């Protein structure tokens, strides 16, 4: 009883923290408060995953109905199994090739997303569509426009896109002061296919670790 | 902080905090926006939160500017 | 059952390893063991040891390690205080 | 063999079923057991951010096999990012979070302790007394 | 370049007394710096008491360092060097030698950048960094992390690492480390890849070595030595060397060599467990680091 | 035991006595009950053993094992090897209601 | 920062918005809506730039530019004093409350006329406390219009508290 209203305002304990914006309303009946605002304050400390609280056990998730059954790493897949077996609503193949699939091809390889140090999967998360994200980032670039896009943009080729001009009376990006597009500040001949412009950098080793030679174990 | 105002749910009470009001309440209160006062109830403590929240020497040439700032010596370059 | 057992289990483990905070404990009972079980290492290897002693600048670095032994009560503060 | 497992773990621990997140567990105890130390690391804290939210999961079977998959991590992340997740965790208000990881807590220090000293999160005003030898810089 | 408790100074050369010519505050999480090292002038890494390292960058005409990089977990810096500038050498107040590596999202972007658009300016971060900075402030503040690199144990606590670029002429760099109760020891890269691989196959032998020999002394019971005899101890390798953390990609030498002193039956009997060469041959690896490598 | 819930350790500092195992029970490591790869021959307590009760497996507690049992590699990294004396001290449901269930 | 992008087809995906702005500049983040009961795109997105800088330079070179399935994609930008007064004249405008009030404070909107009970009351919305502090000590149980009017705070319970002045001088501020 008492004790139950003898606790501090939440305000009161955020003065104690250096970050803030961590401590939440339910800090207040920490028996500790001012222990568990540190702790959780702390640098490298990763926040309780917040699925507690709900009563759904963690997973009810609608989106746990719309989840893929399971994709096989490309490299595996290159192992033509898919094929062998079916696994949707005998298989022999050769040491050689699988033993050289998980090492000859795959061992510089690794699964693209993985997670980072504080990382942590709440129910409603994807990675999957992340994946694609990060990739995505990687692919694509300004001053290039897939042909699917260009189809339903309705640009025929070798025109350039509407906001070229508006980009002639407004000015490049902001975000993109190195951008190049045909006609204006790159050349049009140079115009090609699906990319319009392209940016020009204007910036223009070993770690110590180089291994300088790459051998696997051999299984012969 | 709201007009004192009634609030039938923790869930949508939890939801005040990011909204368009609640923010006018707090900027024009100067009390700047997002997500460091998120906790907020009184408009009190928020204001002891926020004003928690808001030596360089340039070397004279008399050997005792080594005590002097820079922008006083800046100030004693247009001077000079 | 099996709870049960884990209830044995930690008044066994509790027994043996000493500080294991169960459900409910209270921050100088804890705060304890953290004290107690960083200062036993700094005593316990000889490399924190000898490091300690140098840092400190003590006569001898016995001093250091009973130093630690010392420091592991509560009382040693104001032990301390009344030299 | 460790990476081309993460993937099939990553629907194995997503999923629904506590049946099928309990043997993920226990596929990532003996593979953390027998792979710890190699440099997975990176690998393993993808598999362990995948268990953390489980560890609220009850039933007898799931908490064994769960915390036995925590300890095996522990081995091969070593405590102190596992160490990280227990200590924001560490004593909470919710008289349930609470039980839950001093379990885990409670095996850690079982296994380990030397091994968490330098990893405790205290400093001299997070606790009155501290240590007023960890400070000593020569 | 001097460290305050809290902040970083950088004094010049005044007269009649020394100036101050900038000031960096910290980021909240250093309490005190222990030691800390450059990178051609460029860069630094700066250690803590209590947290871990974190890498600065100068910027002219900006007069500030400005933190690029966090670390993964907290460790007690006592001396610390750079191998590379991606790459740092560490030390624990408890014994632990590891080194770290800023990672290539990190690289891409000041390779790609100047550092002064780093603390004010446009630098365009991937979707992941942000929401980890709105998510976990606290750890992320620094919007990198280490990738854990290299770490190992070794229980004294090393007062002096240093890079030499090559140790008598030896082609692989080396970095040798000198610790407190005293030692010298080294931490060589080793090239291509076999190397590391009859390497870790070595270690791998001699580490359950003690139990081979107790699974052999157990079965010629079965059919008419305690378990530690060839470790004398019960300590496993992996076990004393992991310790505090594992060790990731270091493999010890240090155990490999007491493959050197083992009677000819026992070395024989413990390389039939491989398909590659013979114990001579392994011989001739173990001793080829000494020779060759330094 | 690791499946059996109610049956209980004894948990104390073992001596030099190793345990026996049933060949019933052979190549249990008898914390996780695993067949793979064992290490180390289990150390029971004084008080586990003095007479006739030294002869029991130490595992299922009631048949009298010539083998001695073993750790694996996985409960040796564990540490669960140095935890203490293993032994089942009560038979345990399972056997009692066997028991009862036959005769 | 955040746009605001509408008349979008749902066939128009996630990628594709993605790879149409990225030409435009950098996209920190993107919500584009999924309707779960339909199960399709409800038609208009969300873009998050790195700035209010790139926001609105992509608000106007953007806006009524791209054609997508033929449709044209648009892109848009993403607390007062309150007096209750009762027994108001019929004869009284809207307008003349509006002269009435001018004199002794700025109005932040038009009042509101409503009848209670046959009654007639009005609202009357002042940028300032003090200049309804003012309308309030003049024209409080005053005869316009020959009628009596009574004017004071209106309910939230009503205005005028203490931690409202503290505010409402802030918003002034
Ligand atoms: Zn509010
Ligand atoms: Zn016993
Ligand atoms: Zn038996
Ligand atoms: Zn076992």
């Amino acid at each position: 009883k008492r004790r139950k209203t003898e606790k501090p305002s939440l305000s009161q304990l955020k003065s104690q923290v250096p970050y803030p914006q961590i401590i939440e309303w339910y800090d207040c009946d920490a028996r500790y408060p001012g222990l568990l605002a540190s702790i959780k304050c702390t640098k490298n400390v990763i926040p309780v995953p917040s699925h507690w609280q709900s009563k759904k056990e963690y997973l009810s998730g609608r989106s746990l109905l719309g989840k893929r059954p399971f994709e096989l790493p490309d490299i595996i897949k290159k192992t033509n199994i898919e094929q062998m077996r079916s696994t949707l609503p005998a298989l022999d193949l050769d040491y050689k090739k699988l033993h050289d699939v998980f090492f000859k091809i795959g061992a510089n390889w690794k699964p693209d997303h993985l997670l980072c140090f504080g990382d942590v999967y709440y129910e409603n998360r994807n990675l999957f569509e992340e994946t694609n994200w990060k990739r995505m980032v990687d692919h694509k670039r300004p001053g290039r426009i897939s042909q699917e896009l260009r189809a339903i943009m309705n640009l025929p080729e070798g025109q350039l896109p509407p906001w070229c001009m508006k980009m002639k009376d407004i000015g490049l990006p902001t975000g993109y002061p190195d951008l190049k597009i045909a006609g204006l500040n790159w050349d049009i001949t140079n115009l090609k296919g699906d990319v319009y412009g392209k940016i020009i950098p204007n910036h223009h080793r070993n770690y110590f670790g180089a291994l300088i030679s790459f051998e696997t174990p051999e299984f012969e | 902080i709201c007009s004192n105002k009634v609030y039938n749910g923790r869930r949508t009470f939890e939801r005040h905090f990011n909204e368009e009001r609640h923010i006018y309440h707090l900027r024009c209160l100067g009390i700047e926006p997002s997500s460091v006062f998120k906790g907020i109830t009184k408009i009190k403590e928020a204001q002891e939160l926020w004003k928690n929240m808001q030596e360089l020497e340039l070397e004279e040439e008399d050997e005792e500017g080594n005590v002097m700032s820079k922008k006083v010596y800046d100030e004693l370059k247009k001077q000079g | 059952a099996e709870k049960q057992r884990q209830l044995k289990l930690q008044k066994i483990y509790k027994q043996k390893y000493i500080g294991l905070g169960d459900e409910s404990t209270t921050r100088e009972q804890w705060q304890r063991n953290v004290r107690n079980d960083t200062l036993n290492t700094l005593q316990g290897h000889s490399a924190s040891l000898e490091y300690v002693s140098l840092s400190r600048g003590d006569l001898s670095i016995r001093d250091t390690r009973i130093h630690l032994l010392k420091s592991m009560s509560p009382g040693y503060k104001a032990y301390l205080r009344e030299e | 063999y460790i990476y081309f497992i993460t993937p099939l773990l990553e629907d194995a621990l997503t999923d629904r079923d506590l049946v099928h997140r309990q043997t993920a567990s226990n596929v990532i105890t003996h593979l953390a057991l027998n792979c710890s130390g190699t440099g997975h690391e990176d690998a393993f804290i993808h598999l362990m951010n995948l268990l953390i939210p489980n560890i609220f999961e009850t039933s007898p079977h799931a908490i064994m096999r769960i915390l036995e998959g925590l300890e095996a991590l522990s081995q091969a992340l070593g405590p102190g990012l596992f160490m990280n997740y227990i200590w924001a965790g560490l004593f909470h208000p919710a008289k349930n979070v609470r039980k839950a990881f001093w379990r885990v807590y409670n095996n850690m220090y079982v296994m380990y302790q030397d091994a968490m000293v330098p990893f405790y999160p205290v400093t001299p005003d997070n606790n009155e007394e501290y240590i007023e030898e960890l400070d000593l810089v020569l | 370049l001097t460290a305050m408790g809290s902040t970083i100074v950088l004094y010049g050369l005044g007269k009649k007394q020394l100036l101050r010519r900038s000031v960096t505050q910290t980021p909240v999480s250093i309490t005190k710096i222990v030691s800390m090292h450059q990178w051609n002038y460029e860069r630094l890494a700066v250690g803590d008491i209590h947290e871990s390292v974190t890498l600065f960058i100068w910027d002219p005409a900006g007069n500030v360092f400005i933190p690029y990089v966090d670390d993964s977990v907290k460790r007690h810096v006592t001396v610390l060097k750079f191998l590379d500038e991606a790459t740092v050498i560490g030390a624990d107040r408890y014994g632990n030698a590891w080194t770290l590596r800023s990672p290539p999202e990190c690289e891409k972007i000041m390779s790609n950048h100047d550092p002064s658009e780093l603390s004010n300016g446009a630098i365009k971060y991937p979707l992941d960094v942000i929401t980890l900075q709105q998510k976990l402030p606290n750890t992320y503040d620094c919007k990198f992390k280490f990738q854990l690199l290299n770490h190992f144990f070794v229980n004294d606590i090393i007062t002096d690492f240093h890079i030499l670029d090559s140790l008598s002429n030896s082609d692989r760099p080396g970095c040798i480390y000198m610790g407190l109760q005293g030692t010298v020891g080294c931490f060589i890269p080793l090239l291509s890849k076999g190397n590391v691989f009859m390497m870790g196959n070595i270690e791998n032998i001699m580490a359950e070595a003690d139990d081979t020999f107790y699974l052999d002394y157990e079965s010629r019971k079965k059919n008419n030595i305690c378990e530690g005899s060839c470790s004398i101890l019960g300590r496993d390798h992996q076990e004393y060397r992991s310790y505090y953390a594992p060790v990731r990609k270091v493999i010890d030498g240090d155990l490999c060599e007491n493959f050197l002193r083992l009677s000819l039956n026992e070395q024989e009997f413990l390389a039939k467990n491989l398909k590659s060469v013979q114990v001579e041959d392994i011989i001739q690896t173990i001793n080829e680091v000494r020779t060759n490598y330094m | 035991s690791r499946h059996q819930f109610d049956l209980i350790m004894c948990l104390k500092q073992p001596g030099v006595q190793t345990g026996l195992l049933c060949e019933k029970c052979d190549g249990k490591c008898p914390i996780c009950d695993s067949y793979v790869r064992p290490k180390r021959k289990v150390r029971v307590c004084e008080n586990c053993s003095f007479g006739k009760q030294a002869k029991n497996c130490i595992i299922c507690n009631l048949n009298v094992g010539v083998n001695d049992a073993f750790y694996c590699w996985e409960c040796c990294r564990l540490g669960k090897d140095k935890d203490g004396c293993p032994r089942i001290l009560n038979l345990g449901s399972n056997r009692l209601d066997r028991h009862f269930e036959k005769k | 920062n955040t746009v605001y992008v509408g008349n979008i087809d749902p066939r128009i995906t996630k990628e594709q918005l993605y790879e149409l702005f990225i030409q435009i500049n950098p996209v920190l983040r993107i919500k584009y809506p999924k309707d779960k009961v339909l199960q399709a795109y409800q038609g208009y997105a969300f873009i998050e730039f790195y700035n209010q800088g790139d926001a609105q330079y992509a608000i106007k070179i953007m806006n009524n530019t791209v054609r997508l399935y033929d449709r044209l994609i648009k892109v848009r930008q993403v607390p007062i004093a309150k007096l209750f007064i009762k027994n108001l004249a019929d004869s009284i405008d809207s307008d003349q409350l509006v002269k009435i009030f001018n004199k002794f404070g700025k109005l932040i909107r038009e009042p509101e006329i409503f009848y209670l009970s046959k009654l007639k009351c009005a609202y009357v919305y002042f940028e300032d406390f003090e200049k309804a502090d003012l309308a309030i000590k003049s024209l409080n149980n005053q005869l316009v219009a020959n009628n009596r009017i009574t004017v004071d705070y209106a309910f939230k319970n009503g205005k005028g508290n203490a931690k409202y002045g503290d505010d409402v001088d802030r918003l002034l501020n």
